[PDB]
């Protein structure tokens, strides 16, 4: 869990790793472009966002000098064709070279499309049918806190409580027991670092739970709406009924 | 299930499985046939040596090569050829193994067509397809981009190539190869008395080349050197035990390469060819292909030709103008080892031409393909 | 029964020795490329594939030193005529001087052919018609072993169960009486030199009740498709209907 600045990288980059890292991933990422050159992480994607892969068809990791580049473009070539075909993406100007030789924009042109079908996917799992929105997630995460008697309300995804990431920690308190140590519970919560300590903390227990949380403290303690709800949404997640 | 693969070129002839690194097969691409009177019987029954057999028992026999300038000519003795591979070397059936072949580029189509009837008919092939030597040894590199300059037995092309697409106009072929210095090298042998003329005596010429020759990186001041003095020189010892002295000659001969007016040739030669067919290419693409320039065939192998080359294009180049050479040790095996990279992959599965395929159009598949 | 690597042999090579001590064959080779020179070995071997041999224009040994290598070469000549004339094999660069001489080579390039088309006149004599495959053998073996109930189905032959050779074991009492001892059947067969006792035993069982096995323990403890199906041919082989 080395969270830190690489030699030169972009604030999307590090939340697109660390949705991978959250994400079980079997080979720890350094960084992005050159641990994606193989596929095989993304063929590890696909089945999370419920794609099938032909493991037949992958060519298992190149070990040979020899064979090397031209099996990580059939392994290329055919993640982009699960990409356009089956799965319904938009990879207009993309193709097996982009992703071996990896250029930084057409990349990530795959990932976030990749990201935004898993959330998707999840938003269907939360409410039985198509999709959920703000209502009906701001209705049940406050009847959960008003259940424990902790603590105050989302009034929005954007209210300046969840800078503090308490909101958070009284309704990781109100879904399950006391598992969970109060002293970093500390109000007037103003040092910067005081929010991060309860951020981190907060991401590291949602996913000790089980809910699959890939935030960034900087996500919560500055207030981001779509990023604070995935945070939310993925805490409907494992366990509501 | 696993495909075979061989070069054929028009000198040694190489071989294998696919997937492997280095082959199992290596023999020349001879035919023998005995030249006296049989008097001791039993002895005899032999019409035809091939390949090693026949070097060995060089001293009674004429030997011949049916390729010339990557050109077939002599279709039987080639059949003979490929039995001796298939059974006698590599032990093993063509009936139920695919089959990968190369041939110079420019070659005549009928030379295609006559590969693709022996294979399917006689020897009942289920699969086959045809390569470029020159692609192969980007295979083989493990790039794109990049000029080959195969320099092989018979034949001497260039060809130029940009992620993945090739420029055809910009290709060329040259005559020039080791053959022609093997027969320069033989004449001028004349100068210091050893007079070499018939067959064999041609195979020690080539065992000759292979073990002294180098390329001088200037000429003129070697040439002034080795006439100032011995140091230069070398001995040799033929099968017999006399003994050949040596001394210009060894780098009087590959310079036929850079000057080949030598042997009565009106051509470009090879550094200069070799900046010409990048001059036909496109503008924002010659960068690259000074830079990845690539070498590859048995002629490649003598010492100081990358340090010449170099020290040549670069004179006929722009300044500030990179020049980088490529030429490993796997030289003589890149087209080869390209080709057991090929057939080990998935794709082409697809590519092969099929026995039901040839039975429909017959040997034009390999043009309408290819 | 002297198994053991010669004075710098080749793996192809102790193949094709054993095939022919396995094949009935009255002198004990010792090695190939000294005692084929006279070729009765491969004369006693044209019969065995079905080709006959005019004994009377074959030379018995040669006795006599003056003789000798003439004799000898007459024989040669003789065989490699049997080879591409009414056999048909392919023998382009062959006479009776290679056979003599002991040329490494084109020995074996006669001897495979004749070791394939000994294989192939079996498989003729498998199934009545022209050849047979696995689709044919596959399902009878797995009729077989379903009867006895002893032990799992044969779904390729690349089953890692006859790495310890218990599923040919299990066969070999299939087909016939408990006749075999089975305190050498012993699983979590894990040790190599315990796949190989099994595996010598398998072999010298099925030549016991006349199953023509030719084959090493080294071909059945790693498995080997073409080998491991002739194996399971020449089972067929002694005994189908
Ligand atoms: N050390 C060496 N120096 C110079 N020439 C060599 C050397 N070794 C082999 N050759 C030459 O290289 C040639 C082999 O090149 P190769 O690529 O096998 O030709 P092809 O592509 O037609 O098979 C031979 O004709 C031989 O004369
Ligand atoms: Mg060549």
């Amino acid at each position: 869990i080395d969270w830190g600045a690489l030699e030169g990288e972009t604030r999307e980059e590090r939340t697109f790793r660390n949705w991978m890292n959250s994400l079980g991933v079997n080979p720890r990422v350094n960084h992005l472009y050159s641990d994606l050159s193989d596929a095989l992480v993304i063929f590890q994607l696909y089945e999370k966002i419920k794609v099938p892969v032909d493991w037949n068809r992958v060519n298992k990791p190149p070990y040979p000098k020899l064979g090397g580049n031209m099996k990580k473009l059939e392994n290329c070539n055919y993640a982009v064709e699960l990409g356009k075909n089956q799965a319904k993406f938009s990879l207009v100007g993309i193709g097996g070279q982009d992703l071996n030789e990896g250029n930084r924009t057409l990349t990530l042109a795959l990932i976030w499309q990749l990201m935004r079908r898993y959330t998707l996917n999840i938003l269907e799992e939360i409410g039985g049918g198509q999709k959920v929105n703000d209502d009906i997630i701001v209705n049940w995460v406050n009847e959960t806190l008003r259940e424990a008697e902790k603590s105050s309300s989302i009034s929005s995804f954007k209210d300046p409580k969840i800078s503090t990431s308490l909101p958070v920690l009284d309704l990781i308190d109100a879904i399950q027991p006391g598992s969970i140590n109060y002293d970093l519970l500390k109000t007037e919560n103003l040092n910067d670092d005081e929010k991060l300590n309860n951020a981190k903390y907060a991401i590291s227990m949602a996913r000790k739970i089980g809910a699959r949380v890939y935030a960034l403290p900087e996500d919560l303690v500055e207030v981001n709406p779509k990023m604070v709800m995935t945070v939310f949404a993925c805490l409907m997640g494992k366990g509501m009924k | 299930t696993t495909a075979l693969v061989c070069d054929n070129g028009s000198g040694l002839v190489k071989a294998g499985f696919a997937g492997d690194d280095a082959p199992r097969a290596v023999f020349p691409s001879i035919v023998g046939r005995p030249r006296h009177q049989g008097v001791m019987v039993g002895m005899g029954q032999k019409d035809s040596y091939v390949g090693d057999e026949a070097q060995s028992k060089r001293g009674i026999l004429t030997l011949k090569y049916p390729i010339e300038h990557g050109i077939i000519t002599n279709w039987d003795d080639m059949e003979k050829i490929w039995h001796h591979t298939f059974y006698n070397e590599l032990r093993v059936a063509p009936e139920e193994h695919p089959t990968l072949l190369t041939e110079a580029p420019l070659n005549p189509k009928a030379n295609r067509e006559k590969m693709t009837q022996i294979m399917f008919e006689t020897f009942n092939v289920p699969a086959m397809y045809v390569a470029i030597q020159a692609v192969l040894s980007l295979y083989a590199s493990g790039r794109t981009t990049g000029i080959v300059l195969d320099s092989g037995d018979g034949v001497t092309h260039n060809v130029p190539i940009y992620e993945g697409y090739a420029l055809p106009h910009a290709i060329m072929r040259l005559d020039l190869a080791g053959r022609d210095l093997t027969d320069y090298l033989m004449k001028i042998l004349t100068e210091r008395g050893y007079s070499f003329v018939t067959t064999a005596e041609r195979e020690i010429v080539r065992d000759i080349k292979e073990k002294l020759c180098y390329v001088a990186l200037d000429f003129e001041n070697e040439m002034a050197t080795a006439a100032s003095s011995s140091s230069l020189e070398k001995s040799y010892e033929l099968p017999d035990g006399q003994v050949i002295t040596i001394g210009n000659e060894r780098f009087r001969c590959p310079e036929t390469l850079f000057q080949p007016s030598f042997i009565g040739m009106e051509s470009a030669g090879i550094h200069e060819t070799t900046y010409n067919s990048i001059m036909k290419c496109d503008i924002d693409i010659r960068k690259d292909l000074y830079a990845n320039n690539v070498m590859s065939g048995g002629t490649t192998m003598y010492p100081g030709i990358a340090d010449r080359m170099q020290k040549e294009i670069t004179a006929l180049a722009p300044s500030t103008m990179k020049i980088k050479i490529i030429a490993p040790p796997e030289r003589k095996y890149s087209v080869w080892i390209g080709g057991s990279i090929l057939a080990s992959l998935s794709t082409f599965q697809q590519m092969w031409i099929t026995k039901q395929e040839y039975d429909e159009a017959g040997p034009s598949i390999v043009h309408r393909k290819c």
